[PDB]
């Protein structure tokens, strides 16, 4: 790790600089608040992953 | 010709209250959020660094009007 281990929606690719920061300063969120409480692989839904998800759906 | 001699009443009453802001409670300052630096590095002829505080820096300015500069963690 570089950077914390924090979901990428957090980071931003700086400009004019090599390095990426956060959008919001300097406060990170778990991954665990990004899914629902007790989220199987933290997932929208524990069923099935991205691609089954699709499938399923079609 | 005087007839009276009496005690002269007045009602001083200010029931009444008017104040009116002056003009200048609206002007503008300038504002600033303010964080710890933890660090600084300036560039004109020649570089040099100055570091406050190690630490993971979450927030990087660059500011380039007479000579460059970077705010680091500021």
């Amino acid at each position: 790790l570089v950077r914390p281990d924090v979901p990428e929606d957090q980071y931003v690719d700086s400009w004019y600089i090599c390095t990426s920061m956060t959008h919001h300063m300097g406060d990170y969120r778990p991954w665990s608040a990004s899914a629902p409480p007790n989220a199987f692989r933290f997932r929208p839904f524990n069923e099935f992953d991205a691609k089954g998800r699709e499938y399923v759906q079609y | 010709m005087f007839l009276i001699h009496f005690v002269h009443y007045k009602t001083i009453l200010q029931k009444y209250t008017f104040k009116f802001k002056h003009i200048f409670l609206s002007i503008d300052k300038y504002n600033s959020l303010f964080f710890n630096i933890s660090g600084i590095l300036i560039w004109l002829n020649i570089i040099h660094i100055n570091i406050i505080l190690i630490k993971y820096s979450f927030f990087i300015l660059i500011n380039n009007f007479e000579y460059l500069i970077i705010l680091i963690s500021t």
